[PDB]
């Protein structure tokens, strides 16, 4: 019959179709950025803004990412955060300068210790059991004139540790990474956020690209 | 005068429960014994739908109980054709995260929300070419967790920001707002004629509101989770809820009680879908154990399984005649029962 | 690659 | 100033949605099985369909 | 001897739990990732593999009655052209579809960039259908000089013949030696060489670059990598070795039987061959944990 033929060669025509758009869509990296309290989201998509929710694309040596900003969303994150189960990592920035910093919304909460918090409900959270994390240390240029002024115990009262840059920028960073419990199954890269062109672009590419590898390490059979 | 209100509030609470207690007699499990338990339901995969590179999170069924409509998290949305297993039409999406969608019952329009607080309304015909964005509702300031279609120019949509609104597609303005839900709101159901409609929040609260003055007409609260679904029974006097903790609750707007609980000792997984057949004596509720199981809105029993997806059950629905049911998952396929 | 006999 | 007019709307709620009648449970439930009775037959789910009726084989 | 007599049973048992094992393996495999899983360049790669090794343990106990019965052949001449068909295109696309799949991941591996943004399923059997065609190039000639040979004495071989190609004897002889040594030489090196080189090459990459990365967490990619190389060596290099030493001896064992070693070496080299053939998709699809709970969740 004419009008079956007809009704069949359109869905051929959207089976074709689809075929280019679901692949140009899985070639391109999912990122997604948290971080509640001015952690630098904003500063952070400034260096790879090369082209509820914003959708920065941008592409890095011939390879292209897909950014996901979710701090729009005040809303419960559990019933949402499962639509990312699925993406290549996960950009997280923290503010090093927020040390002894205190939320708007609560003036007993400390601004680090609440993106601890937030950094282990996305560790431990069901979704990202495999999805990796690219922990971003933020503001690093204030950080190392605000140390000397402000000792870094009040946040954390046990450490001892010296007061120098070097020494309060490695606590910090060892501390997040101690404080995911998915060992063996996921790796947190850190890197620090530099003024200086095409470094933090570049450390997401090279994060990315150990990931990828894992990615298709593990779906060949070697992990 | 915090505290005068908190007492105020408090005796009208204790009100509302002592007024449903002295109302309350006997649940209806207890006077359906006599009833005959329809069986063993057991429901075939006929048709199945695929052609979806993503999870998908909702689909409807439309009047016609041929076309329905499938959002899933590859930004496009396919207008299916059940009897024949063929895409009518493909709708790229400007937003990839669509967690809602809503087919209009006289088959002109279609509606897409999710994290874009865009709620994208489509013509199907379109004959000046292929299909195009037609209104793009604007207003809230949370995930669009559901939204159906109520007339060919008035849709209710919910949103993530605990509050839901009523849309007119011509003008692309909120006819009015729905406020009192202390949790985000996760979905709505809309009655047979469409004067009445119920939302279920994140507070484990449901509450019926009216279309046409905006008022709260009732709240029933008997969960102790989410509620990630919601559908009236198709009386229209009656709806249940599903939740996070494998309990399903039916609500009368008459008798304004919990009547019955659908829970089971095995099943402990949330439910994210809730149906209800034809007659309304089967509810389908969609459950994250990778299956669908038909209960007894009578009888308390479950009447079948439906396990053919392989990820969790994310969208349900039933056709208006009652003559298929398909189930969505994550798995990126649609099953269509019958 | 298999072998074949030669008579 | 701005959390009393907040809490005085539940309270205007709760004693607005304290004026409805409360119809008996006993007979609102027993109107569910005589719609699910009347349409037991209608109901393509309850009672199964020949594949020659149905559309879907 | 006694030894000979072991040394000729066993390549029947084993050929028999070749079998069986590729058999039950290669239809697990088929019946998951092609029906029950996604359809991915990886996935499309195991499933060429395991078809390639089903279709060849299926025509496997027409060699094992074979070689049970002294390379005799009861059966026919079209039936013996499709099996021995089926077997060369069968182990000639499980070679061919091994160096593929350690070729994709070295790209994947090395190149990820490349992978990411160049991989795609139409593109993936664009790419596969090649050695498959290669296969279908490399056999014309079994195709065309094969068939039916009847001895004398009444007994039927299915083996190589050369009358209705050469007018005389001498230059169907020379031309049946020349074709064996051609073979020999093909096989030897795009068989063999080809990907060998390739298998070492590619999975040496990977295992060098995950090192230098600060890739190694565990000791089961190592493990498994070492595995399904070693593996592949020990069991093609001798089987290879041992007819190319054939190829290279054929004149003198037509012409003056000086050795014998050869031929009966045969059989317990195609046995390990086709041992490896069977275990394929064991060390190369039942590696990975998503195959193995789509498997579980099948059952």
């Amino acid at each position: 019959s004419a009008e079956d033929k007809a009704a069949a060669e359109r869905s051929k025509m959207i089976d074709k179709n689809l075929r280019e758009d679901g692949e140009k869509a899985a070639r391109e990296v999912k990122l997604l950025l948290l971080g509640a309290g001015e952690s630098g989201k904003n500063t952070i998509v400034k260096q790879m803004k090369i082209i509820g929710i914003v959708e920065t694309h941008f592409t890095f040596k011939d390879l292209h990412f897909k950014m996901f900003d979710v701090g729009a969303q005040r809303s419960e994150r559990k019933k949402w955060i499962h639509c990312f189960e699925g993406v290549t990592a996960i950009i997280f920035c923290v503010a090093l300068s927020a040390y002894d910093l205190v939320l708007a919304e609560d003036e007993e909460m400390n601004r680090m210790h609440a993106s601890m918090k937030l950094f282990d409900s996305i560790c431990n959270n069901k979704w990202f059991t495999d999805t990796s994390i690219i922990l971003f240390l933020n503001k690093k240029d204030l950080f190392e004139e605000k140390i000397t002024h402000s000792p870094l115990t009040i946040c954390f009262p046990e450490y001892t540790g010296a007061n120098k840059y070097d020494e309060a920028a490695s606590y910090i960073q060892s501390k997040f990474e101690d404080l995911n419990k998915r060992k063996d199954t996921k790796e947190i890269y850190t890197h620090f956020t530099c003024s200086t062109d095409t470094k933090n672009v570049q450390f997401v590419f090279d994060a990315v690209t150990d990931v990828i590898i894992k990615n298709n390490l593990k779906d060949c059979g070697l992990f | 005068e915090l505290d005068q209100l908190r007492q105020e509030a408090e005796q009208l609470k204790n009100q509302i429960r002592d007024a449903r207690k002295a109302c309350a007699d006997a649940t209806l499990s207890q006077i359906t014994n006599n009833i005959d338990p329809v069986g063993r339901i057991q429901m075939r995969t006929r048709r199945t739908l695929r052609g979806h590179l993503a999870k998908i999170y909702a689909m409807h069924w439309g009047t016609d109980s041929r076309l329905l409509v499938s959002a899933s998290q590859d930004g496009k949305l396919i207008i299916w054709d059940s009897y024949t297993t063929n895409k009518v039409h493909a709708i790229p999406l400007r937003s990839s995260w669509v967690m809602t969608c809503a087919y209009a019952p006289s088959g002109n329009y279609v509606a897409c929300g999710g994290l874009d607080n865009i709620c994208s309304i489509y013509n199907l015909k379109t004959r000046e070419g292929n299909v195009r964005v037609s209104r793009e509702l604007a207003g809230h300031t949370g995930y669009l967790s559901c939204c159906r279609f109520l007339d060919d120019n008035q849709i209710v949509t919910s949103s993530g920001d605990t509050t839901c609104a009523l849309w007119d597609i011509e003008t692309g303005q909120q006819t009015t707002t729905f406020t009192g839900h202390t949790g985000d709101v996760m979905s709505l159901s809309l009655a047979p004629d469409t004067r009445l409609f119920v939302s279920g929040a994140c507070d484990a609260s449901a509450k019926l509101w009216d279309v046409r003055e905006g008022m709260c007409r009732q709240t029933f609260t008997g969960h102790e989770s989410d509620i990630n679904a919601i559908c009236f029974f198709p009386n229209g006097n009656a709806f249940a809820t599903g939740s996070d903790d494998a309990t399903c609750r039916l609500f009368d707007l008459r008798a304004d009680q919990e009547l019955m609980t659908y829970s089971h000792d095995n099943i402990i997984c949330g439910i994210t879908s809730v149906s209800f057949s034809k007659s309304g004596r089967l509810l389908l509720a969609g459950y994250d154990d990778f299956n669908c199981n038909v209960w007894d809105a009578l009888k308390a029993d479950r009447a079948g399984v439906l396990a053919g997806h392989d990820n969790r059950v994310s969208c349900l629905g039933v056709t208006d005649d009652g003559m298929a049911v398909a189930t969505g998952s994550w798995d990126s396929f649609l099953k269509i029962w019958n | 690659m298999y072998f074949i006999n030669i008579l | 100033t701005a959390s009393i007019a907040q809490a005085r709307k539940l309270v205007e709620q709760l004693k607005m949605e304290a004026n409805i009648d409360r119809i008996k449970v006993s007979k609102a439930a027993a109107d569910l099985m005589a719609y699910c009775e009347a349409h037991a037959k209608e109901d393509p789910l309850l009672t199964p369909v020949p594949a020659s009726e149905n559309p879907f084989r | 001897s006694a030894g000979y007599t072991v040394l000729r049973i066993l390549p029947l048992v084993v050929l028999g739990v070749t079998f069986v094992l590729g058999v039950l393996g290669n239809g697990l495999v088929i019946w998951v990732a092609g029906f029950r899983m996604t359809r991915t360049v990886t996935t499309i790669c195991y499933l060429n593999l395991a078809l390639a090794d089903f279709s060849f343990t299926a025509t496997l106990p027409f060699l094992i009655v074979s070689m049970a019965m002294g390379e005799k052949w009861p059966f026919g001449w079209f039936l013996c052209k499709l099996i021995h068909i089926v077997v060369d295109i069968n182990l000639f696309g499980s070679v061919f579809l091994i160096g593929f799949i350690a070729l994709d991941r070295c790209i994947c591996v090395l190149h990820p960039v490349w992978a990411q943004n160049h991989r795609t399923v139409s593109l993936a059997m664009k790419v596969i259908v090649g050695p498959w065609i290669l296969a279908l190039v490399l056999t014309l000639p079994v195709f065309l000089f094969l068939t039916t040979v009847t001895i004398p004495n009444g007994d039927t071989y299915c083996t190589f013949n050369f009358a209705s190609w050469g007018g005389t004897p001498e230059e169907r002889l020379k031309v049946a030696i020349t074709m064996l040594t051609a073979r020999g030489i093909i096989r030897f090196v795009i068989g063999f060489l080809l990907p060998m080189s390739i298998v070492a090459i590619c999975y040496g990459l990977i295992a060098a670059k995950i090192h230098k990365k600060g890739m190694i967490k565990s000791s089961r990619p190592l493990r498994v990598l070492t595995a399904v190389v070693a593996s592949f060596f020990i069991c093609w290099f001798p089987f290879q070795l041992v007819a190319l030493l054939g190829t290279v001896w054929l004149k003198e064992m037509l012409f003056y039987g000086k050795y014998k070693i050869i031929d009966i070496l045969v059989n317990p080299t195609s046995s390990l061959a086709f041992f490896n053939s069977c275990l394929n998709p064991m060390l190369y699809v039942f590696v990975g944990q998503d195959f193995r709970e789509r498997l579980i969740h099948s059952l």
